[PDB]
């Protein structure tokens, strides 16, 4: 049986850690909501 | 119980101890999370109960108490912030420039940050602090790392 606990406000943080890349992927979404890579 | 706006962890006591299975967004009295986090089950908030209102396995989204309220969209240009709430760890904003998930029905933003499965439901934000989507539904690339879509619902 699931429950919820609060974890903070939803705000933009100036001077936050900037990481990660921006890839361009070809994907397909099936009936079960599961993405997959297409080549 | 507590219905104040903000980010919330989704926990369960069915496994060993207290395990975090996901995250959600409380806005305008509606809890918004990813379908694979709750599987459509009713949640608990103190003594109060949260019943599912709308849901869809394909979109992978689910709202509680009312219709889906989040309606902001990534402009396809600006950097965004993942308000990642990981299991056992404090909520933390990570700025990133999303990529593109190209599909047969259209393009969708994608954040390339890797976090545990329990981080699913964490909101992705624009410079105004508006919720542009939720993290936790994507793919596993050639590098092993996870690339999540920016999943947004429809506000009726
Ligand atoms: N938990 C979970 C995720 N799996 C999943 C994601 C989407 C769907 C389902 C399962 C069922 N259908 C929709 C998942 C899997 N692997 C690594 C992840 C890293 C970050 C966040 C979610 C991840």
């Amino acid at each position: 049986d699931m429950y919820i606990e609060r974890a903070g406000d939803i705000t933009w943080e100036k001077d936050a850690e900037v990481t990660g890349n921006s890839p361009r992927l070809d994907v397909a979404l099936d009936e079960s909501g599961d993405f997959s890579l297409v080549e | 119980g507590e219905t104040t706006d903000g980010v919330y962890r989704v926990m369960t006591r069915r496994l060993l101890g207290s395990t975090q299975v996901g995250v959600g967004v409380m806005q305008e009295g509606v809890f918004h999370t990813m379908w694979h986090v709750t599987k459509g089950a009713a949640l608990r908030s103190g003594e109060g109960r949260l019943d599912p209102y709308w849901g869809d396995v394909k979109q992978d989204l689910v709202s509680y108490c009312g219709p889906w309220k989040l309606d902001a969209a990534w402009d396809g240009l600006s950097e965004v912030q993942l308000l990642a709430v990981p299991p056992g760890e404090r909520a933390k904003n990570i700025q990133t420039l999303p990529g593109i998930f190209k599909t047969k029905d259209g393009d969708i933003g994608a954040v390339a940050l890797d976090y545990p499965a329990g981080t699913s439901g964490s909101p992705i934000l624009d410079k105004c602090g508006r919720v542009i989507g939720l993290y936790g539904n994507g793919v596993v690339i050639k590098n092993g790392s996870y690339v999540s879509a920016i999943t947004q619902g429809k506000r009726e």
